[PDB]
Formats: C-alpha cells, structure tokens, sequence
C-alpha cells in the first residue's frame, strides 16, 4: 500500500506527484545507484525504473539508448533484483514502479517473476506490451504477491476501456498523454477521461509521455491528474553528462527540484 | 474479436494498448473483404494477370530417377517479383485500401519482403516506408535498389544489433504513431493476431492449386507436401487445404546452420523456447535470461528468430511434422536441381528440396508421391554459393 | 529444299559446302516434326508444365493515365528463365533428340541464350558446348557461373574482337567438323535456312495466345504489336500470327546506341547495308570496305550486328515497320515502368516500352490500342541503371 | 587458260602440283611480297592467296592469325588488288587463285570484283561461304570475266554433287580431304570421288587441308589428284621467324623445295 498512503499524504498537502525515470545500470551499477540516490533527496515522490531489454518496442531514442548503456556495462536482470533490494533497504517508504516488457516476466514463470518482486520490496509493475485483452495472467499473478498491476489508458479510451481500467489496476493508472513512443523531443486535453476514471473509482492517476518541463506538471496537476512521471528528460542529462559523472549528479539535482516545486 | 487469436496455446495480441483497434479494424475489414464477391473478384483478377497465377506443378523425372519416389515442385519460383511473397501483399495492399488508408509500412530482411512491399505499393498508388536493419542495409544493396527505384522509401535501423529483429522493432513504433492513415504489411504468418490468420487465407492458393493440379496429373493426393518454414508463409499456404485430408503428411523444414548442436542455427520452433515477443506466445531464439537472439543461415531469408503460431500448434498436436537441414545439404540440394532439372532455387526453398531428396535416398524402395514448395528463384544465391 | 529459304531477296543459305547436308537434315526433322501430333504434345507439356505457359497479358493503367491510349504487356519476362529465349530452345533441343543427336554446340553474347541452351540441355540430357568471346565472358560473369552451375562447358573465343561475332564463327567452325554428333542451336531468328523459319515457329505461341488474350479482354484485335529488334526472334514471334490480319500494325524498335548521328549505334535493317555473312543475305553493321562491326547498346542483349531476313522482307514491303530508340530514351522508359507498374523490365524489352511510351505522349488524344512484348526480365540491369 | 597449260605440262612431265598458300600483306605488304617471290623460285607450281578479312569461319588459328597479323599491318582490300598486279607484271605464267569470303566479293557489287580480278591477272576465285546452291551469280560473273570459279567437292559428295561440281567448276575441282576447318595440326581416302569427277570431266583435282609433309603430296598425286594446297604448314614457318625475316626466306625456301620434289 505504499502507493495509497503517498497519494493520502499529497493530497493532504494538496501536492501532486512526480515522478522519474530511469534505466536501471545505466550507465552503470555503482553510478545508477548514485543517480538514484540523488533523483530521491532532490525531491522524486516515486520512482519507475526499468530493467534492460534487448528489444524495446515502446521507447523512443532516447531511453533505447539507454538500455544500450546498460547493456554494455553487463548489467543482468538478476543483477537488477539486487540493486532494487539495495535501494529499499535504503529508502522504505517510495512507490517503486518496474517497467517491463513480455518476455523478461514469462521468460521462467510469470508467478516465479512477482514472487520476486515482492521479496525484493517492489511495488507495482507495468508491462509495455501487454494489453488489457491479454493480462488475466500477470493481473492475477500480481494481486497474488501483492504487486499492483499497472493499466494503461489510451487518450482515446472508449467506455469500456475505462471500465476495465478501472477495475483491473492499482496503485496508479497510467494516462498516456500522447500516441507513438517515449520521448520528451515532442510535447503531447486529458480532462474527460481524468473524470470518467475518478468517476469508476479508479486509482490515481499519473500522466506520462512527453512531460519535460516544470509547466507540464503543473498542468497535469490542474487538469486532475495526481501526478506526472518523465523519462527522457532525466535519461538526456545522463546522456550529456557521461565524462563527468559529478557535473551528472549536480544538473540532476537542479533539474528534479523544478520539476518538483511545480507540483505544489 | 470476431475471430479466435489462438492455435491452442500459441499466438495472441501482445501490443501496446494504443494499437489494439488498429488490429480490431485490421480484423473486421478482413472478415468483411472475406465475403465481398467484389473484393475476391479484384483479388483474383490481379493474380491472374499480373503475378501470373496459377503457377506450374513441375514433375521431376532427372532427380528421382533409380528410385520409387515421384517428385513435383511448386513453382513460386515463377510469379513475378520471384517469390510466394508477392500473392500476400496484394491482399494486403487491397486491404489497406478498403479501410481507406494510403501508407504503408513494412519490414525486410534479406530485401525480399521490402521488394513485394514495393511494388504492391506503386501498382495499387501507395506511398511505401520499409525498415531495414543497417547491417542488412549494406549487405542487401541490391534489393535496396529495386526497392528505391519501385518509388519505396528505405530506412536503416541503427538500434540493437541492426538487422529484421529492429527493424520489426521500429516498424511498431512508428505504427504506434501513425495507425490512423499508415497500415503496417507485415511480412510472414507471425506476429499479432489478425496476421497470422490473415496471410495464411492471401497464401492458401498453393495448396488449392496443387490440390487439383496433382489430382488432375495423377488421380491421388500426395503422400506428403514438405515447405521451408522461416517465418510461415510459404509452408502454410501449401499446408492449408490439406489440412482436413488427413492422409496427407505435412512437412516443415528449419534452417540447421552449422548443425543444430553448435547452437549456430535457425530452429526455433523445435530447438528454442517459448517466450512472448513480436505481439505472439510462440518459440524463440533466446539467451537464458531471455533476452531475444537471433537466427543463422545460409540463406539470408530464413533468417526470422521465431515462427509462425499455427505452425507450433500443428505440431504439437502431431498434425504436421517440422525437421531441420544444413548449409552444407541446403547447398547440395541447389547444385542438384541445377544439374538434373534446369531450376536455380533459391537458398531458401533449397532446405525443402534437400529434405524430399533425402527421404528418397534413404528408403529409394519405398514408393512416394511428394511435392515440395518451390517458392522462390535463386538467381540472387549466385555469388554466395560460389564462393 | 523441302521449304523457301528466302524471304524476297533476303535469306539464303551461305555456308561452306560441308554444313550443306546439316542444314538439309534439320529442316527434313521440322517439317516432320510440324506434322506429328506426338512431337507436338510433348512440346506443348514443356511449355505449359516446365516454362509457364501461357504467360499473362497484363493492362498498365498508371501509365496511359490522362491520354487515349491504353497499353498492355505480354508477359514473357515470366517466362522460366526471365526471357522469351527459353521457348525456342526447348523445340530445338527436342529436334536434336529427334535426329538422334546427343550434343549442343551453342552462341551467347550477353550470356541469356548461354543459359537457355544450358537449361534444356540439363532437363533433355543432352551435352551443352557454349563459344563465348573473352571480352563478355570477363563482362558477365554471374551468367557464365549460372551456365557452369547448370552442367555446361563454357568457352571463351580471343579471337578477332573476342565478342558475339567471334562466338558466332567458332561454332560454326566446330559444327562443321562434329555435326554428325552434335547440334548447333542458333539463339535468334537469323542465320542460314532453315533457322529463321524454325525459330518464328517456335517463338508462335507468343502473338496466338496475345491474340485470344486481347480478344477476351477487349473483343477486338490491337492496333499495334511492338517489339525490340536483336536478332528478331522475339519480336518475330509476337507478329507472326498477325501477319494476316492487315488492320494491325507491327512494329520493330531498333537500339540507338548514343544516337544514330554518331555511328554509334545497333540500327542495321534500318542504317546498315546489306551484305552476306553468317550464312545469310541481309542488313549489316560494315565498314566501307565490307569488313564486319560492332553493334553497340547501353543493353548487351541487343549485340547482334544483323538483323533477320524476314524483318527485312516485311519491311521492304511495307507490312512492318521499324524505328530507334537511344540509351537515354531506353532508360527513361525502364524508370517509368518500376515506378508507376512495379515491374522491372529488360533494357532490352524497355526499347519496345519507350517507343509505345512516345507513341502516347505525341499524340495523348489519339484512340490506340497498344501491345508491346515484355520480352525479358530486369533484374541483370539494376547495376548497370545505378552506375 | 593459265590452269589448263600448267596441268597440260605437269602431265608431259609425269608430275602433280605443288600449291602453298599464304595471307597477303602477312607480316607486312613489301615482306609478303618477299615471301612470295620466295616461294616461287622455290618451286611452287601456282599460288592460294586469301585476302585479309574479319571472320574466316573455314580457316583454324594458324590462318585466323594471318589475317589478324595482315590487319595490324594496315593492309586492306584495295591495297591487295595493287599487290596482285605487281605479282602478275613479275611472273607471267602461274596460275593464281583467290581464297574469298562472301561478303568481301559482294560488298560494291559482284561482277565489278571479278572485273577487278580480270584486270589484275587473277585467275581463279574460290569463296569459302558460297554452296553450289547459291553459287549461279557468283559462277555467272567469273565466266563473264574468264575468271574460273572454283567449286568444293567434299569428302562425303553424292553423285548429284559430283555431277553439278563438274559441270560448274573451272580451272581445278577443290577436293576437300577432311571435314573441319583449315590446319595441319591434325591430318586427314578420296579415289571414288578422284574417278568420279575424271568420268563426269571435272577440272583437274587439287587436295587441300592437312597437307604438311612430302609424303602427303607423293599420295595425292598416286591416289589420281593432279597435286596439293598447303597452308598452315607455310604459314608457320613465317609465324616461327617474325623476328628475322632472313631466316623465314631460308627455312620457307627449304619447306616447298622438299614439298616440290615429292611431286615428281
Ligand atoms: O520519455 P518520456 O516521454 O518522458 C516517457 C518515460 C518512460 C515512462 S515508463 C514507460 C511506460 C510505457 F508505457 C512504455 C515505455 C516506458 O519506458
Ligand atoms: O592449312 P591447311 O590445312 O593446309 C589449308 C590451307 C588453305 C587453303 S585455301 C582455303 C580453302 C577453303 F575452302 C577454306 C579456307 C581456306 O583458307
Ligand atoms: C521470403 C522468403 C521465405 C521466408 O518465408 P516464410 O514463408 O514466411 O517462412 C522463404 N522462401 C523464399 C524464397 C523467400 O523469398
Ligand atoms: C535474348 C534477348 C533479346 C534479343 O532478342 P531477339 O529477339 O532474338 O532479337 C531481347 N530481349 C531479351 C530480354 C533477351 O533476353
Ligand atoms: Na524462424
Ligand atoms: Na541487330
């Protein structure tokens, strides 16, 4: 429930959520956990983090690259669940989403892949390549270990889609507030389905997609999402600054207590 | 769903939620063109008098001569553009032009695919995009000119190991984008349902035609049908109409590489694993980890590291039987039909020859009324086989 | 002679008294074999079974859009072999078998009659020679590997200009010492009687099947056959069932070359001189003091510095006609069909395409109904188009 | 009437002729000239001169090279006929035959070449590509210009050849040994066809192809066939000493004098 009780207390601070991405071992283990570490004390309410693939169909250039990065400082999904246990034996209060593709979660089990999940403290999980129509299996296997499964909604959800939404996911839902791919290299009127998801009793909901600038935020926020989440903005300082992993850290810094303060 | 995305186990809908009623419309645009005289009539009219349907069934006298085994081949090899591929893209392309849509996207490999894509596109006036692995890029210069000179715009993939698996890649990202005026063609009896369905029923000609022709030639229907599997569509198009005599064998052929045993192959439906990836449940060429690897051959075509649902499903049920052949034996059998018979195969279509031809040589007594698919040409194997 | 080796004045028999009783054998083999309805069944199974026959007829409406014309193409780039060549080859190689004979001597310039003469010799099981001057065997290697690879001997000719004119003698000079064993198969419709009359006949079902074929599909006949002019052998074949038929118009394309100012250029029937060489009375690529040339052509297909004597008979009596058409004009033309048909024409073929093409934009008002002859495939000239 | 004395007296001598061939203008026009002049004083009974041209489809390589070694001497058609006269104006009794091509003699009209011969003081023309059955214009023009066409009787001649070669021919009946092309690298029984052509009246026999050696004109002439053609065998001989035109002179002179004596 540790999604619950961060949305209880922003609300109670009448605050919105941001929250940011990154590629877990880029651009590499030691200096992923140390980005980590500053992305949370500059101010980042939750974290998604994901896991590298060889082939991700969902993610633009920018975060493409940074499974790349990952990939080639030898970073392993059993190399991940360690540097996830790490990070909450540090920080026990976070929401920690996983973003995941098909494959890595199947691979040897899907029940097997939750069940470490849980044993390794992880919150929820959103698996780019698996629609509503084919979930059944990681909905239940997730409610199972207490993982909350993560739905997304499309700008052009109809009806039942938000229906099903609304009553499949936890923890938050996920707006998408574009089509095509992630990417902050182009921006992305969210207000009805915002509504009609609060009007099914579904979870919060966080928008993502294109989200690169502290006005962003607080749009989203004014719209009624609870929150916003941004990938490739982070991913791109990383990208800038790879020769001088402290001038990494500090723009980091700066660039999440922005975004942060535009929440409020 | 109008229709079941399941073999048994096998196939399903794996993409992103944002390109679900690009596959429901995809679907009931299909279901729909399935029962229009109209459609069926414009379909067949351009088989007919542009492909160059229907193709020859060829007895092959020279090659089994000594033994008891009476041998015919298919000649896709035969329709214009050189391949089975071309009857596919057709449909496809009448398809994309019933939803009222005027772009197309499309993914190749060894060029093949990208070629049919192409010139579908130029005769039916469709603006045509093609992803293609940079690596394949400079390997496949050729094609890459015929593409560009039928009027297709081709795009190299720089991303991952830059060959068909990104390509397939960065075709669903842009579909993902652009699903309201772009229909994606996809190139082989594989990936998310309405695909699999859909290219098997623009393919299912082969067989039907080799149905009548071998009944008319010789009052029987084969012993068995064999066909090369890189993705699925040729095997299965030569498959279908046979599927309900259940006295007639079907026969797969996957590319062995070097041998199964070096790990350096391309048989993922019985030496790989099942994984979800490419919007399907079917095997795969995977690390442990699973992590998505890919498929080696001789010939650049066989080159898919998954296979077709339908297919998985019909062996595990024990309807159809797949098998495996070599560089070395594919390589064989091209030098064979070229000497005995005239016929340049190409690479692909070669691991199909090279099984009948074994099933002859190791049991010549035994009587045998095969058919192999020939489905493509080999004039573009040339170099590769002489050096 | 059992038939007339003359058309008019041209035609003829001029060989060396030695090749006399060659020339008389084969042409008593034709006449008969014309009369057997066995020799005739068995050659009709090859052409349907083995070759592809009959080839489509197909209509190119993106190409007439906004004029009166409307233009269809005969198929043979569909042919088994990607060209029309490979008819003709099969009936002679069949009249070989016939007279008893066991070997084939055989002339390749650009290499596509090598591989024609090549690929019925494998499937009748008969020993192929091929003469082929060291200059175009150096300058086509992919055809020189696709005939070794196919069972036959290829030899290069170094003397005089080590070119198609060089092959042309060679053979002859070994035909005139093995011709109780062997078979020489010409590759195109010239050359001493009775070739030019054997060739047309085996090169017939072209314009009979154009024929039913435009009847269906438009209940009348064309107003115009075109065709490129090598040899004439292709060309030939489309006209000959319509030579009765006064209302249509044929139409042979001559190569260019840079243009005809410059000399440079493969125009004999047109601008060359009559002469007597290769065993025949006709047109001739000469110098002044009657020494033989060259014929030159972006296209190495259209070599040949003759022409055959019954085109120069149809035109000296006015039932043809012939015309020109240079490099740039035949490159033009192969750009526009990829482009607006999806269809790789021959550089060959493309001169017959860029003469029907100027026939449309000169007068876009004009009601024409127009056939041109497809005679071969492009996909030997993506190189030579991309430098 | 050059051939009909000759023979007359080679037959009051008991004695067959001796005919050796050579391409004009090979290696160049004055040493052909030389090698001429040479090959009568040696001996020759009469003279087989062949003009350069581009296709010899009846000759093998040691000729074919003669005529590609004319050509890069620059000698052309005109250029022999100015060669020819000088011949003639030097020696004024034996006998000269033309070896021709088709095309060379019909290219500026047939009946002006023979015309050209007959002012030259040509005596005989043979063209290799021209049958019996297409000879009638060629036959015409020469008769017209008391110029004897030469006619080929082949080895495998049937009576209705035999009976038209003797009846069109003139000067001498060329019997062909062998089947092929011309070479001595390769030899070569005529006595049927020698009588045949004697019963029907045919001009004097000469044998041709493969005749290279003394024994081989000695058989010629006992088989009944009035003398021998030899032309590889010369030519090599010039082939063989390009570099010392006196040694060519020297050893052409040896060759037909020996050729000469197996005659008698
Ligand atoms: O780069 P952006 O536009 O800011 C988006 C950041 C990444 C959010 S997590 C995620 C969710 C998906 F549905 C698919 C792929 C993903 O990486
Ligand atoms: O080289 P060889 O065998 O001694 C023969 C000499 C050449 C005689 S002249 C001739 C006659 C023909 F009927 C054809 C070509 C010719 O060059
Ligand atoms: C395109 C291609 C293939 C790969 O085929 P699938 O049928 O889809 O497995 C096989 N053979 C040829 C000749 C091809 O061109
Ligand atoms: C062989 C060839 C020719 C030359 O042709 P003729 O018909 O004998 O003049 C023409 N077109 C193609 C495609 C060829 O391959
Ligand atoms: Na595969
Ligand atoms: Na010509």
């Amino acid at each position: 429930e540790r999604y619950e009780n961060l949305f209880a207390q922003l609300n109670d601070r009448r605050e919105g959520a941001f929250v940011p991405f990154v590629t877990l071992g880029d651009p590499g283990i030691e200096q992923s956990l140390k980005i980590i570490d500053t992305l949370i004390d500059a101010g980042a309410d939750a974290l998604e983090l994901g896991v590298p693939f060889s082939d991700p169909l969902a993610d633009g250039p920018t975060i493409q690259n940074a499974n790349l990065r990952a990939f080639a400082a030898g970073v392993t999904p059993a190399q991940c669940f360690e540097m996830l246990a790490l990070i909450r034996e540090k920080h026990p209060t976070i929401p920690i989403g996983l973003l995941m593709y098909a494959n890595l979660v199947f691979n040897n089990g899907i029940d097997a892949f939750y069940a470490r999940c849980e044993q390794v403290g992880v919150d929820s999980v959103l698996v780019a390549d698996v629609p509503v129509e084919e979930s059944a299996p990681f909905r239940q296997a997730a409610l199972r270990h207490n993982i909350a499964p993560i739905f997304i909604c499309p700008p052009n959800a109809d009806d039942d889609l938000l229906r099903q939404v609304a009553s499949y996911g936890r923890g938050y839902t996920y707006l998408l507030s574009r089509s095509g791919v992630t990417g902050a290299e182009n921006r992305g009127p969210l207000h009805h389905l915002i509504e009609k998801l609060k009007e099914y009793h579904a979870a919060p909901a966080l928008q993502g997609f294109g989200i690169s600038s502290p006005e962003q935020v607080s749009a989203a926020v004014r719209a009624g999402a609870a929150g916003a989440i941004s990938g490739s903005a982070i991913v791109k300082i990383i990208e800038k600054n790879l020769a001088s992993p402290k001038q990494m850290l500090a723009e980091l810094r700066s660039f999440v207590s922005a975004m942060k303060a535009a929440s409020r | 769903t109008l229709l079941n995305p399941y073999f048994g186990e096998f196939g399903g809908m794996y993409v992103p939620q944002i390109l679900m009623p690009a596959l429901n419309q995809l679907e009931e645009a299909f279901v729909r063109a399935q029962k229009d005289p109209e459609f069926q009539a414009q379909f067949a009219d351009l088989l007919k008098n542009y492909a160059g349907r229907p193709t020859a069934l060829t007895k092959c006298q020279n090659i089994t001569a000594g033994t008891r085994t009476t041998l015919y081949l298919k000649r896709e090899d035969l329709l214009h553009g050189g391949a089975h591929k071309t009857n596919q893209v057709l449909g496809q392309a009448l398809l994309a032009k019933r939803m009222g849509k005027s772009e197309i996207i499309a993914e190749t490999g060894a060029g093949q695919h990208g070629v049919a894509s192409a010139l579908a596109s130029a005769l039916l006036g469709l603006k045509c995009r093609i992803y293609m692995g940079a690596k394949d890029v400079e390997r496949q210069s050729p094609n890459v000119f015929r593409m560009r000179l039928m009027g297709a715009e081709v795009i190299p993939v720089h991303s991952g190991s830059a060959t068909l698996k990104d390509a397939c890649n960065e075709a669903l990202r842009d579909w993902s984008g652009s699903y309201e005026t772009a229909h994606y063609m996809l190139g082989t009896a594989a990936g998310p349902h309405p695909y699999p369905t859909i290219v098997r029923e623009f393919q299912r000609m082969i067989g039907e035609e080799t149905k009548a022709q071998i009944l008319d030639k010789e009052g029987r229907l084969p012993d068995a049908v064999i066909a090369c599997v890189g993705g699925g569509s040729n095997a299965i198009g030569m498959f279908a109409d046979f599927i309900n005599d259940t006295s007639v064998g079907l026969i797969g052929v996957e590319p062995g590489g070097h041998g199964i045993e070096t790990g350096e192959h391309g048989a993922p439906l019985k030496h790989g694993r099942v994984g979800i990836y490419f919007g399907m449940k079917a095997p795969m060429m995977q690390t442990a980890d699973g992590q998505i690897e890919e498929s080696y051959s001789i010939s650049a075509g066989l080159d898919f590291p998954s296979v077709g649902p339908q297919h998985a499903y019909l062996n595990s049920i024990g309807r159809a039987d797949y098998v495996s052949i070599t560089d070395d034996e594919a390589l064989e059998a091209f030098k064979t039909l070229c000497r005995h018979e005239g016929i340049i195969p190409a690479l692909e279509s070669s691991h199909a020859l090279a099984h009948a031809l074994k099933m002859m040589r190791e049991q010549p007594e035994k009587e045998q009324l095969l058919v192999v698919n020939l489905s493509g040409r080999g004039d573009k194997d040339i170099f590769t086989v002489h050096d």
